RNA sequence: CCCGGCGAGGGGAGUGAAAAAGAACCUGAAACCGUGUACGUACAAGCAGUGGGAGCACGCUUAGGCGUGUGACUGCGUACC
RNA sequence: UGUAACGGGGCUAAACCAUGCACCGAAGCUGCGGCAGCGACGCUUAUGCGUUGUUGGGUAGGGGAGCGUUCUGUAAGCCUGCGAAGGUGUGCUGUGAGGCAUGCUGGAGGUAUCAGAAGUGCGAAUGCUGACAUAAGUAACGAUAAAGCGGGUGAAAAGCCC
């Protein structure tokens, strides 16, 4: 386990920020930035701090190797709850959803 | 037309394969140690070694 | 008097079941299988434990045809002949120890020869 | 209730409708469907429901329970704590604290604890009856023919 | 304490050459079915899951015995149904081992359920003595 | 206390029985979801089955055929009202 | 509009008709279990258990019988902050509503007696109150008709500003 600092809150679908999550996993994260910072959509900057800030804690926090926390899920969830409106039909279609995205890191070791 | 059949499960969800990335890879070289990318020399500046474009 | 509709609704559908899957979305895992059609899993079954039979019937009997053929000793045009013994009836199962007992089943068929072929 | 009748409006032009009225007892706010009377039913008694062997549980029993003794006097009554000592001619001690005479005496302090309303005087209500192991009727010849409710 | 014999997958596949072809082809084309299944290997699985390995020598002789074999056609219209016809007739077709007047057991296993697994097993390979191109081991 | 954007959230402390009481204040499943233990598996048929059973992620057994689910083979069909 | 009259594949006798014979063989009567109804018996009799006969698909009608989230009552009566209890899936149990337990759990509660009948046993009212799993990367993205850098700065400038 070790660190799990998700963020809030985005304006994007769930869909948005599960696009690039699934590469790092447990043989990469001793240079953590590069296929994240070189992928530049609003979804992965997201995932490249919470990256960051989760690791430069475990480094000082835990006492752990900054080389070896491989980085063993990353999961998503949504919510709780946020709406706005749109008047395209004026009481029927009319209410544009906004479901946010927080990212359960989830970091651990070889 | 009304939306009138099936949601968007198995072989509509499932769609993913060429939605795909690049797993590009990357050069450390300490001649720009962090402001850097993957060969572009430094982000902002246009660096090499002296006074290149507004570097140095 | 109150219901609230609840007690013994999520309980004839579910609880103990060894059944994981169900029939998917909207047939079943909203709600809707749960009162008038989840008694068809035994129905494919509530009158064939019969019926099915007649598909393995030819299994047994192998084991006094195979070889058999070669002989002439052939099934249905046999059975008359050996059913004019009223003690020999029961045939049908019973034959079915010729799968290993070759070597000595060989001699079986000369017990009343003579006039049996 | 308050809500707008009856009916607002024509539900039509969506080829999806079915429902409108407001109220309607069924939607939302209110109420009780069932035509909103008081339902105050005085379910009545006949006279020889009472004479009427009603009182013949005493032979049923016959061992353990009229409790046939002594009438109410002996209570104390401002520290009726006391008559747990007293009510051992019966044995009782506490059961069921009544003791169905006749008469306008200090005994009314038995309900200190619930029990029941005690109501001794003639009239000993038929839901005392039924079924208590404590039916005490403990006074005297007072049962003649007729007074055989008392 | 089964009777049943499950996978068997395959226990007893009888490797024969079918020397039938021809001189007999229309009597045990109908029966190649009842081979693969059974008649003698018939002792596990008569009706289930089970393969075979039968050895073919010649294609082009079908024999065949009636008035059928210069006017009965077959059709497969592949993919639109077809539009324009074929006419060609049993006798004729034959001369090519192609996938309608050589198998027999096409029309005997005769959707592709059960049969979707044992088409090539027995090869297929026609030219007798000089293309006896099947299994080294050796076959009856 | 520690990281980051002099931020968001967590990892330990902690008033605390509790943060599964943390100010998107309810001691708390529902429509739908993400990473995973193993399945079936990019020649598909026909309410996706309960059968009949191979052995597989795993588990108990001085050996004793069982405690476990997607469900190779295919059989049976049309669950409604 | 793909040869498409047994479902095929047409079988030169395997057939077609007459004569022999034993296998398959719906839920169709048999093995032998359990038994609701209206009858007959051996006796019993508050009555019932077995024998014997007729026999066991069930929306129009009349018979006549099981049980609950809990309210009004069985009960300062015994039960529980040593857990009284769900969502759940240990183990068997009724002919069944479902449980007596229970397994891993919750954090206040019960009716194995019978008295009680009505906010009365839900998924189909073209749903309703508030919704959204859903229509994909869901505007013509705000007409298609405008832009070019060098910078000043900064927590980040197609825009600010020179």
């Amino acid at each position: 386990m070790e660190t799990i600092a998700k963020h809030r809150h985005a304006r994007s679908s769930a869909q948005k920020v599960r696009l690039v999550a699934d590469l790092i996993r447990g043989k990469k994260v001793s240079q953590a930035l590069d296929i994240l910072t070189y992928t530049n959509k609003k979804a992965a900057v997201l995932v490249k701090k919470v990256l960051e800030s989760a690791i430069a804690n475990a480094e000082h926090n835990d006492g752990a190797d900054i080389d070896d926390l491989k980085v063993t899920k990353i999961f998503v969830d949504e919510g709780p709850s946020m709406k706005r409106i749109m008047p395209r039909a004026k009481g029927r279609a009319d209410r544009i959803l906004k479901r946010t995205s927080h990212i359960t890191v989830v970091v651990s070791d070889r | 037309a009304v939306q009138q059949n099936k949601p968007t499960r198995s072989k509509r969800g499932m769609r993913r394969s060429h939605d795909a990335l690049t797993a590009v890879t990357s050069l450390s070289v300490d001649k720009t140690s962090g402001e850097k990318h993957l060969r572009h020399h430094i982000t902002a500046d246009g660096y090499y070694r002296g006074r290149k474009v507004i570097a140095k | 008097a109150r219901v609230k509709r609840g007690v013994i609704a999520r309980a004839r559908h579910k609880k103990i079941l060894k059944q994981a899957k169900g029939y998917y979305g909207a047939r079943s895992r909203v709600y809707r299988v749960a009162f008038q059609a989840v008694i068809k899993a035994g129905q494919y079954a509530y009158r064939d434990r019969r019926q099915r039979k007649r598909q393995f019937r030819q299994l047994w009997i192998a084991r006094i045809n195979a070889a058999a053929r070669q002989n002439g000793i052939s099934y249905s045009k046999f059975i008359n002949g050996l059913k004019k013994a009223s003690v020999e009836i029961d045939r049908k199962i019973l034959a079915d120890i010729a799968v290993f007992d070759k070597v000595a089943f060989t001699a079986l068929v000369e017990k009343a020869k003579a006039a049996l072929a | 209730v308050t809500g707008s009748g009856k009916k607002p409006w024509r539900q039509k032009g969506t080829g999806r409708a079915r429902s409108g009225s407001i109220k309607s007892p069924i939607w939302r706010s209110g109420g009780v469907t069932f035509a909103a009377r008081p339902q105050d039913h005085s379910q009545k008694v006949n006279k020889k429901m009472y004479r009427g062997a009603l009182k013949s549980i005493l032979s049923e029993l016959v061992r353990q329970d009229r409790l046939i003794v002594v009438e109410k006097f002996s209570v104390e009554a401002p520290k009726t704590k006391l008559l747990a000592q007293k009510l051992k001619d019966m044995a009782l001690e506490d059961v069921l604290i009544i003791t169905g005479e006749l008469d306008e005496n200090l005994f009314l302090a038995a309900r200190n604890l619930h029990k029941v309303d005690v109501r001794d005087a003639t009239g000993i209500d038929p839901v005392s009856l039924i079924a208590f192991d404590k039916v005490v009727m403990t006074a005297d010849a007072v049962k003649q023919v007729e007074e055989m409710l008392a | 304490m089964k009777t049943f014999t499950a996978k068997p997958e395959t226990v007893k596949r009888d490797w024969y050459v079918v020397d039938a072809t021809g001189k007999t082809l229309g009597r045990l084309a109908t029966e190649l079915a009842r081979r693969l299944r059974g008649k003698h290997k018939a002792e596990y699985t008569p009706h289930v899951d089970t393969g075979d390995y039968i050895i073919v020598l010649n294609a082009d002789k079908v024999a065949v015995t009636g008035n059928k074999r210069t006017d009965k056609v077959y059709y497969h219209h592949t993919g639109h149904i077809g539009g324009i016809k074929q006419a060609t007739f049993e006798e004729m077709i034959a001369r090519r081992p192609e996938r309608v007047i050589e198998i027999a057991v096409k029309g005997m296993l005769p959707k592709g359920p059960l049969g979707r697994a044992m088409f090539r097993k027995l090869k297929v390979y026609a030219g007798n003595e000089h293309n006896h191109a099947a299994q080294q081991p050796q076959v009856l």
